[PDB]
């Protein structure tokens, strides 16, 4: 999970106003460049490369049906709430999967820094980050519980299989440190760290290589 | 006599029961082989141990079958037979259960007889001596370490007889039928699960004559390979009527018309008094078999019940309840399946033929431990042939564990194919099961690597002899060709190297684990070559 | 080209429109690979079920060549079977007898137990060539005690085998395969075409059922004009004691012959030393590791033997996965030798064929190569199977593949294919991400070790404490000084303490 | 086993013989004796003697057999040549029912 830099707010969600409006009548197609730019085709909350895809009320729409019209309350999430299949992370295990969850103890990605809170181990688990206590690990274990950052198994592989692949190159890196003068060993560094904001789950590689 | 009484008083068992044999301080000793068949402790999580464990500790085959000589040393709660010879692996299972035939029948009755080898199938065909042995040593407490026993068999016409030696297991067999007679003991459970469990449903379900409700039912076609499916559901709906109906209802009905009965003839109706002598014998009849069942100090019905349904919810992981219902007046056994209401012919052949298993041995464990807070942590040796039979991944990754958290005391000699339930076992239990071309094998080997805890997929390569990916596939090689492409051209990719990369993205996808290695590849050799330039 | 329409005026009437049916049956083409391949195909194009069993409603779309059903137990996939083996006895039983019925949904158990209206349907929709595109049949059955019964819908059926049946009458035509091969399988008159039908959707595969037959398939191939042959007949009679075998051999001859040739267009069928040579081969080309079959009769009693990975081997020294599969392979080449007389290779015949668990009793090493080849083999028939191994579906292209999700109510529309290819792929991913089953076992605690010893380093900034060094030993106690894990803690300690040193290098 | 020598004494006293073990018996001598090459070499050395006579008696129809019969006893002989006692077995068996059994020739 990534710390969002939310800047733009979209032209169609001025007309639309919560209450009056219902969110079936908006063109979604509309919102989605900004989220893109926003998120880089990846998903808010897994780090997964979008293909089933849907927006994502953070705060939902039966709770909050304030926040309906807000740019601040959308994200991209992975899966497809339409599609004749079952979907069990993220977005659609919040709503249907997760039950009873206070909002507020969730990381927003776009207001905090996630890189606080949570820890990636290279074995593809995801855990609180070291000497947590109170509402900071509380938001900690609850954002794993409620978005099913380990229970997806389909998530879970994918995302150790990834680390996994670089383990040799983390490994190869950290000793040529040793031979090498500061300066190119950092742009070597610096050189790795640029190529994975194109990959899938980044901030587990981060994690990994830093 | 006093060396008798110096080995009795030393802990030995059969020393014990002799001397309780020959005075027939006769109380004495009848509690010494009492307590040293009764006694026992509940451990640390909660489970009840027998202070003396029975268990099967070592086999050996003379030629038998295929074998000229085979031995085998068995764990004493787990072992699993592996290789891909599956005629050799179910011999053994059929040799342990011809031994355990012993037991049983001697258990049942003074002089009974187990199975025999047989002189056409059981003979290797080229056996020197003419003859086949199949001996086997158990263990029962420190008081028997060692209880040998040998079936043997000769070929027609051999200037000598080969005869079995079987009187150790009938000895023990007898002390356990012997004090069981006098009081009530808890009793060893054998059963054999071969691939014939696999059979279909016969749903129309025969008349309880009320065989079925006897405590040495449990030894009814034990070791027969299928179970006993029917037996149980017999056996189910009769608890099930008893729970809903009170006990001795019939005997208060009965002694109510005896008594009214009693007035009519004391009335001067002479010609009842025939009926009046029948329905006293009924009732007597009923207190006796009320007295007998309470002499038998079993459990109630209910709570037999309770026991089977939840051993079964448990092991079971598809089935949440299981229940007798009265309709259409005919008794219907349902069970709640994957949160639906079905019969029992409804369910899958998987789920089906697993139940089976699980309520058999279940049924069997709660009519031979009547004593024990949990029955099913009664003592026994039990065989299953190909455990995976007919189930899925998940399942095979908790059906050990399951089974072993149901019957903690239980000795399970079972057979596989499967890495995932392999992932489950320790290296300990697991032997392997290699032959020559004629089927020969001296021992059984554990594997060298560890498997509980491992990848499924280092158990496919280095205990299967299996590859991660399917050989008969190009794509297969594509991941090793793009690798060894790539360090003949110093870590450059070439016009040939991009091509495969090309075709391994088009093929596996953008995502794939496989371009995710390939791409790790050219990453690491061009920071190697950058490297080497540094360097020159 | 409507077929039907040709086939009422065939009826009504007469040798053209009898010409373009036989035409539109019989006409193909041999492809660039030198295989048949017929001009109209026959498969099942679609399945829709509602209220049946566990489905309240299931559409499935199935491929021309191969479709795998995989999920966990009580998913559904044998009730799949079901239903369409079912359907195609309709088929069946009008192929063999005008007005043949077919079998039947039961009215105990086929119907969804909590279905608020109580009764099930089954729709089916089959291609054959343009031009009959749409071959819609349903079978439905009301529950017991409804007032309202409901019909099933069969005619299109009864039609199409009824142009079959009645143009093989006239002129011999090659016949649809229909078989269906379940879990039972494995449990322990001269011939005539039309047998080839019997107990196809039901009691197919025994391997006793082959032994027998091929054993007196030898006996008769061991050692052509009637004229000819009824000359030698009676030269040898009149010289008949040593010709004796010679004259007993020959006068069968002349009876076969007498008889093949007093037999009918519609029972028209291939020389008993070609089907079994049809056969042997079908069993080489498909069965894993058994390269030759034969009959021997030198030691005294009749026995099948075969050369298993390069060695001469009884039958009875197969496992049971390998005769299982054997006698699976064994009978459906049989039938389609019989069904398919006018081919040059019957195998190459039409049909569609139903096995469930394919994998049944098979060691993974087989595991890996037994659709290889299925299909090869056999390159018209339309199967649909279902299995539980990773290592199967390693050798299937994804699109082959229909899965049902784990969490799966029973109230899904359709069943999809699976987002990863597993043609090629290693079985540890395919187990996560098709399979939804994690590579380690979740209830084993050594399977968490390793994790929880890299938290244990990064708690203690990378060096290796009384804690975490207590958790390598057992690590490296429990796996072995060799193993995997142990590879991955060292490799952990090596980064973390380097990772260190360079944060101490501020 | 039906071959085994001691299967001589199988249900010898039980009143009604085996002739079910007789006809399974005599079936395995006929395979036994059929395929041993050497007296199937002799059998076929004598048939084509006998259809080579038959030639040279004028019956041109028989020379197409006679040829096949030559190819098949030139293939026995070249395959590995090597008496069998289960042929005079047989034999003796044979003449014995043949002996006393008046009808049965
Ligand atoms: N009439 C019915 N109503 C509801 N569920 C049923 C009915 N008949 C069977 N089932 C369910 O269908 C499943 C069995 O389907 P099956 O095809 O045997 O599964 P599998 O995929 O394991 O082969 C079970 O979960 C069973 O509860
Ligand atoms: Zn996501």
């Amino acid at each position: 999970m990534r710390e969002l830099a939310r800047l733009e707010r979209p032209e169609i969600l001025d007309q639309y106003i919560a209450g009056q409006n219902d969110w079936m009548e908006i063109d979604q197609s509309a919102v989605w460049p900004k989220l893109t730019e926003m998120q880089g085709g990846f998903c808010a909350y897994c780090e997964c490369r979008l293909n089933r895809c849907h927006i994502e009320h953070f705060r939902p729409r039966g709770k909050f049906p304030a926040l309906t019209f807000i740019w601040n309350n959308l994200f991209g999430s992975c899966g497809d709430s339409r599609k004749s299949g079952g979907w069990s992370r993220c977005g659609i295990y919040k709503d249907n999967g997760a039950g009873a969850y206070n909002a507020d103890d969730l990381i927003k990605p776009d207001e905090e820094n996630p890189d606080d809170y949570l820890l990636f181990l290279t074995t593809g688990e995801v855990v609180p980050a070291i000497g947590l206590t109170g509402r900071a690990l509380k938001k900690a274990q609850e954002t794993i519980r409620v978005f099913n950052l380990n229970g997806d198994i389909k998530l879970f592989g994918s995302r150790r299989t990834a680390v996994q692949a670089i383990m040799p190159n983390v490994e190869y890196l950290y000793t040529l440190l040793e031979e090498f003068d500061e300066d190119d060993w950092n742009e070597m560094l610096r050189d790795e760290l640029e190529k994975i904001e194109s990959d899938e789950y980044k901030t587990a590689l981060k994690h990994a290589w830093t | 006599t006093k060396q008798y009484e110096r080995k009795a008083k030393g802990g030995n068992l059969l020393s014990a029961f002799e001397l309780y044999q020959r005075n027939s301080l006769v109380g004495e000793w009848f509690e010494m082989c009492r307590d040293y068949i009764q006694d026992g402790h509940v451990d640390e999580s909660g489970i009840f141990r027998p202070d003396n464990a029975f268990y099967l500790r070592r086999l050996t085959l003379k030629d038998f079958r295929r074998f000229s000589l085979l031995e085998i040393k068995l764990e004493e709660d787990l072992t699993v037979i592996i290789g891909n010879n599956g005629k050799g692996k179910t011999s053994i299972l059929y040799a342990i259960a011809k031994t355990l035939s012993w037991f049983v029948a001697n258990i049942l009755k003074e002089g009974g007889s187990g199975q025999r080898l047989s002189e056409m199938t059981d003979i290797k065909n080229d056996a020197e001596d003419r003859y086949s042995d199949v001996s086997s040593t158990f263990f029962f407490g420190k008081g028997l370490k060692s209880v040998p026993i040998r079936l043997s068999r000769s070929a027609l016409g051999t200037a000598e007889r080969r005869d079995s030696e079987v009187k150790p297991a009938k000895d023990l067999a007898d002390i356990w039928r012997v004090i069981n007679e006098v009081n009530t003991i808890n009793l060893p459970t054998f059963a054999l699960y071969n691939v014939e469990r696999s059979q279909p449903f016969n749903r129309n379900i025969k008349d309880n004559t009320g065989r079925r409700e006897e405590r040495f039912d449990a030894y009814s076609q034990t070791l027969g390979g299928a179970g006993r499916f029917d037996h149980f559901v017999e056996w189910y709906i009769y608890l099930h009527k008893r729970t809903v109906s009170d006990i001795s209802s019939s005997i208060k009905e009965l002694e109510q018309q005896v008594n009214d009965l009693q007035r009519t003839v004391d009335g001067g109706m002479v010609s009842v008094k025939s009926l009046l002598e029948q329905m006293k014998f009924k009732l007597s009849e009923a207190i006796e078999r009320n007295d007998a069942a309470v002499s038998s100090r079993v459990l109630t019905e209910s709570v037999q019940k309770s026991i089977v349904e939840k051993a079964i919810c448990s092991v079971v992981p598809s089935i949440s309840n299981i229940w007798v219902e009265m309709i259409t007046g005919s008794d219907l056994v349902k069970v709640t399946n994957d949160g639906h209401d079905v019969t029992i012919d409804q369910l899958s052949d998987g789920q089906r033929v697993f139940l089976s298993l699980v309520a058999d041995l279940a049924r069997r464990m709660v009519m031979l431990n009547p004593l024990l807070e949990n029955p099913l942590e009664g003592r026994g040796i039990v065989l299953i042939d190909e455990i995976e039979l007919h189930l899925h991944p998940k399942w095979q990754q908790e059906v050990i564990l399951n089974l072993r958290s149901a019957f903690p005391n239980i000795q399970f000699i079972i057979t596989t194919h499967s890495p995932i339930v392999l992932s489950t076992i320790e290296k300990r239990c697991i032997r392997e099961f290699e032959p020559n071309d004629d089927g020969d094998q001296s021992f059984l080997d554990s594997p060298d690597m560890q498997t509980k805890g491992s990848e499924n997929a280092q158990i496919l390569e280095q205990v299967m002899n299996v590859h991660s990916t399917p050989p008969g596939i190009a794509e297969s090689h594509w991941l090793g060709n793009f690798e060894l492409l790539l360090l003949d051209n110093s870590g450059e990719l070439d016009n040939h190297s991009q091509v495969l990369y090309d075709q391994i993205k088009a093929h596996f996808g953008i995502d794939s684990i496989e371009l995710k290695k390939a791409d790790s590849l050219i990453r690491i050799n061009k920071m190697k070559n950058k490297l080497n330039k540094i360097r020159a």
